[PDB]
């Protein structure tokens, strides 16, 4: 009756309690929706037939000021995970520390910028120290929620399109991976997500860490999973963010993608037996200053 | 601490970057000479993992062979472009430091470009390189240190070990030598026996050998002067070298074939390390080879295809990443010129092993692949028996378990206090290439001093 | 002509039916006994292709092993359901007749069900079966006939050959024996040497053996009575049998493992053919095994997984297709009871080989896998050297070419007029399983009498 979840390299899949498994997940951000309504969306997610969720932990949402942490009520992410477990949903946790996500500063707290020349998402000693401290705070809360400890957490993302960042630091990724293994244990399943082109995986992937890609309906699916397999010859095919829609910008016309086109693409992905997460399943809300920005500057609106 | 200018940003041909830190640079040999090093940190808790030094043999061959092709953290696939992680790599439980020694081998060099050297100079250069290493990576001085190598490193390692024994700053915990040449006499004799009992000589040759080279139960295959005896030994060497057998693995195929055409281009491949039958009058086929300008010569092991490793190390992006001065010429696993100009000085390893055994503080293990003829297991078991040490465990076989496939025999082990002999069933000169997993299990139990 | 009732309509588990004709039936052994045969016609011009008889050894093992697992027209995949054509099958250039002999082995039987027999009875039954075969398939009487076999068939074949030599109707053209037991004395001696030179004995054991079992250059490992000598030999046999080594292939894995648990169910697996160390006082572990009713016992080779072949031959649709009476019980590669009740009569093959050499009309070749310990190559080379024949070619190695991979060494060959010794480098007891292609090239040049 012991819960043995691990990747099955032989049969290109997951194994859950000895049984073949692949997940069909949707993204839900507990923070872009008020806690009053969490259950609601999650139940709808269950009613849609998803068996897992893929969610981000925004560092800035819990530590607005250095050493000040908020984790209760609307701030109680752990309660959100527990609620998902109570609904019979599994959880894919994506704790960053950078999440992108059209969210402010990719989740990183603005007070990091108190060092003017500090570098984010690099081997900057002060950045690495702050990241480490955040992990040492957040991850022990997630530990009892791990699948092997009886909770809903089955896999953990370490980055987000790291291949798009200029640094191409593999020491940084190694440092993150060592700290994640240290705080969470060797049992955890760790994965990455990057744009579906080998150029990004070049700087995103890492030994001792599973590699996945993301892509929407405007990508050759065969080519995308071939790209993944070039980095993961064995194991499940995974699209961690199969885009069902797209973000908006103020002034830019609202992006719309036809429903049934997404449906056809989703069927195609499913027919390969891969693991897919629908980003986003619910978008929720851009509160007071939680929006992000692109370059050339174009802020995302309140509606998500 | 670590030299940032030596750290490896990335290695081309690898799809996913290593999860452990790895450095590549140069260590201070004698002022002009600068050894080429490649350090790879443990894949689990490197800060507290033992430090294992690796040296290849030759003399004149690169220690990057054990890394890129035997037990390094990654291995070159046949395409010579892609690198695949090795589930049986030695770097899974230890911090391995590979050293291309002496100068001129691989990426090692010297200001004066004097590739000629000798046992004493190589030992002094190795000791100075180890001191520099410990001064460049002070954080690993405390880690348990082990000296390992293969083939000709069977001479290098113990002589260097005597030097290591004189430095209290180095935490020497034990030593391990794979298929080492303990004694040219014991090696040549065991080789002749091996050849007869492995169907390489024949009863006619065997009878002649016993008649012209032996006393009653005493055979002299080392410095025998009997004319027909020497002729028989020359025939034996002809058969071992250029009749088509793989001196590194009797039971393995020959890469591209040796008894066919000698060469297909103007590049000559030499496979004589000049360490076998040294006291026998050989034929000077080296002067027969053209000495004209532009005649490129390279030293490669017999029936071994070095193409892949060369094409990797010689790849501009890899050479750049590995901080290798663009000045230095092309890369080869073994340097012909180094071997040709090498000066052998030691005769037997008796004194070295006696020096190491006198302290009785280090755990030493010698392991031999049972299909090798360059340093056959018999010669090393004879040597170790001739050491006349106290027996701690009577010879017996040792087992290894493979994924859902039951227990299997990996070899035999003889244990005397602080020194052990072990065979690896089915492995050749490059034990990690033939029996990766068994090599890893034995290495792990050695390093961890867990009795078998 | 051919017996229509014996023809094979089809064989289950095979996706595409054979392109050559194949029969399966029974040949008249002594009136009560009826041998089980399996004839497979050549895949090219069978009407004019030579007839090669194949016999396995034991004593008490099925000749269907060489077919379904060594050099038959098809091989059983690990699933034990599917059959795949073999690109290296002996039936590519010859008509091979496999005979399960003696009665009781495989699908052979007798009215009286007297499985007990002896060398002379087995030879007479084989001769009567050959006569019946030639009377059932008169069209192949003219085809060149060759007698081949393996292991214990090293006794069977030459004694039977003497009978074959008395029949002018059989077109005996030559004979070939793979890893045959030419002499228990020469085999035990060569085995002890093999064990020492292959790291199986150790210097302590070697010294004791030389002290208690040898004259000066004379060793007696056959009928030595010295007490400690016999104890050392018993230890040797313990190590060879039940320490984890594969007596059929030193360098190969052990199927499921022998030094683990003895058995996992109420089926006991015996791996002693009782042909080795016969003059040595063994321990009666057979009475130790339970004799109670329902204790099923089967004879299988050490570290060999016979499951697949059994599950194929024992499959109702295959048994039906192969015209096998439903009465007969389950199928095993070797019959324990047959071995237990077997009576060995011949001591050495000297007289048989002298009888075959006196005619000087037949081409004979003995080939041995260099990693076997049941009938090691050394014992057979010694035997052949002890035959004192005229040397025609001094011992040398022979080559074989593989697809775009250059020439390779396959072994060594000694040629005396009409009789030759050959080694197969890398092959075990079942040479076709370890070196299929080399086995085929050697077989082809033998049959075609093309000198190497
Ligand atoms: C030693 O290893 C090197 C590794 O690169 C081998 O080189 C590769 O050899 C293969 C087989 O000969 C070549 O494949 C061939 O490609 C041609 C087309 O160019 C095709 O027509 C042939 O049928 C075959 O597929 C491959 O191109 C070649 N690659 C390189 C970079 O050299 C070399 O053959 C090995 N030699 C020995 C003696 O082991
Ligand atoms: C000897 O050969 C026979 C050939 O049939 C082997 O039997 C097969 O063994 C494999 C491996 O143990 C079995 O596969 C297993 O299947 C189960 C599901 O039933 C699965 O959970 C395991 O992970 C594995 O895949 C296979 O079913 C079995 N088939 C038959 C017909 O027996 C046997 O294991 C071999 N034994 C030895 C000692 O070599
Ligand atoms: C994707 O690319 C592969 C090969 O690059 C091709 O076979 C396939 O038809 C393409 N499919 C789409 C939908 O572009
Ligand atoms: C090795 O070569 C150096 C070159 O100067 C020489 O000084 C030294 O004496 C040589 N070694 C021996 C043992 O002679
Ligand atoms: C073999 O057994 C038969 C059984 O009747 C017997 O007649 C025969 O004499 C035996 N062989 C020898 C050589 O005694």
């Amino acid at each position: 009756t012991q819960r043995t979840f691990k990747l099955d390299y032989s049969r290109d899949r997951f194994l859950k309690d000895g049984q073949p498994f692949r997940y069909i997940s949707g993204s839900i951000h507990y923070f872009r929706i008020p806690r009053f309504y969490w259950e609601d969306r999650l139940l709808k997610m269950k009613m849609a037939g998803l068996n897992a969720i893929q969610m981000y932990v925004p560092w800035n949402f819990h530590e607005p000021q250095p050493g000040q942490y908020e984790f209760s009520g609307d701030r109680d992410v752990e309660h959100f995970i527990q609620l998902a477990h109570e609904l019979g949903l599994l959880v894919i946790l994506r704790p960053g520390p950078y999440i992108c996500a059209e969210w402010d500063m990719g989740g990183l707290p603005a007070w990091l910028l108190e060092k003017q020349s500090i570098v984010l998402r690099s081997s900057d000693p002060d950045y690495l120290v702050a990241v480490d401290k955040w992990l040492a705070v957040l991850l022990p809360k997630m530990k009892p929620l791990l699948y092997q400890n009886g909770g809903p957490i089955i896999t953990v993302q370490v980055e987000n399109e790291y291949g798009s960042y200029f640094a191409c630091d593999y020491d940084y990724l190694r440092f993150l991976v060592h700290r994640f293994r240290y705080h969470l244990g060797n049992d955890v399943i760790l994965f990455t997500t990057d744009g579906a082109s080998e150029k990004m995986l070049k700087c995103g992937t890492l030994q001792d860490l599973y590699a996945t890609v993301d892509f929407g309906t405007g990508n050759n699916i065969t080519q995308a999973f071939l790209v993944q397999r070039k980095f993961e010859p064995k194991g499940p095919l995974i699209n961690s963010e199969f885009y069902t829609g797209w973000l908006d910008h103020w002034g830019k016309p609202h992006s719309t993608v036809k429903t049934k086109t997404l449906a056809t693409s989703l069927y195609n992905l499913l027919a390969r037996g891969a693991n897919v997460n629908l980003y986003m399943f619910i978008g929720g809300t851009n509160f007071a200053y939680w929006n992000g920005a692109n370059t050339p500057y174009e802020p995302q609106p309140t509606s998500y | 601490s670590a030299p940032d200018q030596d750290e490896i940003d990335a290695l081309p041909g690898l799809a996913k970057q290593p999860s452990f830190r790895q450095y590549s640079g140069y260590l201070r040999a004698s002022d002009s000479k600068h050894f080429h090093y490649w350090f790879v940190e443990s894949q689990n808790d490197p800060k507290n993992s033992p430090v294992v030094l690796w040296l290849n043999g030759g003399p004149g061959c690169s220690s990057l062979d054990g890394l890129l092709t035997e037990h390094g953290p990654f291995l070159i696939q046949p395409d010579g472009v892609t690198l695949e992680y090795n589930p049986y790599a030695w770097n899974l439980i230890a911090n391995v430091l590979y050293i291309e020694s002496p100068a001129g081998v691989g990426f090692s060099y010297s200001d004066d470009k004097m590739y000629v050297t000798n046992d004493t100079e190589v030992a002094e250069n190795n000791y100075e390189a180890l001191k520099d290493f410990f001064r460049l990576f002070p954080e690993y001085k405390d880690n348990k240190l082990f000296l390992t190598g293969e083939s000709y490193a069977g001479i290098y390692i113990p002589t260097l070990a005597v030097l290591v024994m004189q430095d209290p700053s180095m935490n020497l915990q034990g030593l391990a030598v794979g298929n080492g040449l303990a004694s040219y006499e014991q090696n040549d004799n065991s080789l002749v026996y091996f050849a007869y009992y492995h169907g390489l000589l024949g009863n006619r040759l065997w009878t002649s050998l016993q008649t012209h080279c032996c006393a009653q139960n005493k055979c002299n295959f080392y410095d025998n002067k009997d004319p027909e005896c020497v002729n028989n030994l020359l025939e034996v060497s002809r058969i071992v070298g250029k009749s088509g057998l793989n001196i590194y693995n009797l039971y393995a195929p020959c890469a591209g074939g040796v008894p066919g055409r000698h060469r297909y281009e103007d590049t000559l491949v030499v496979q004589d390390f000049g360490n076998i039958f040294t006291r026998l009058p050989l034929k000077r086929r080296f002067p027969e080879a053209l000495m004209r300008s532009g005649d490129k010569v390279r030293l490669d092991p017999p029936c071994t295809n070095t193409t892949a490793p060369s094409n990797y190390l010689n790849n501009p992006y890899v050479r750049k990443a590995l901080h290798i001065p663009e000045s230095l010429p092309r890369w080869d696993m073994c340097n012909f010129l180094v071997n040709l100009q090498y000066r052998r000085l030691y005769q037997s390893m008796n004194s070295q092993y006696l020096k190491l055994l006198s302290s009785q503080k280090y755990q030493i293990l010698l392991y031999n692949g049972d299909v090798d003829m360059a340093c056959n297991f018999m010669g090393d078991e004879w040597f170790v028996d001739s050491l006349n040490q106290k027996m701690e465990v009577q010879r017996r076989p040792w087992l290894v378990d493979y994924g859902e496939s039951g227990e299997q025999v990996a070899g035999f082990v003889k244990e005397c206090s602080h020194i052990t002999f072990l065979t690896i069933k089915g492995a050749g000169h490059m034990v990690p290439t033939d029996k990766p997993r068994a090599a890893f299990t034995m290495f792990s139990r050695f390093l961890n001093k867990e009795p078998y």
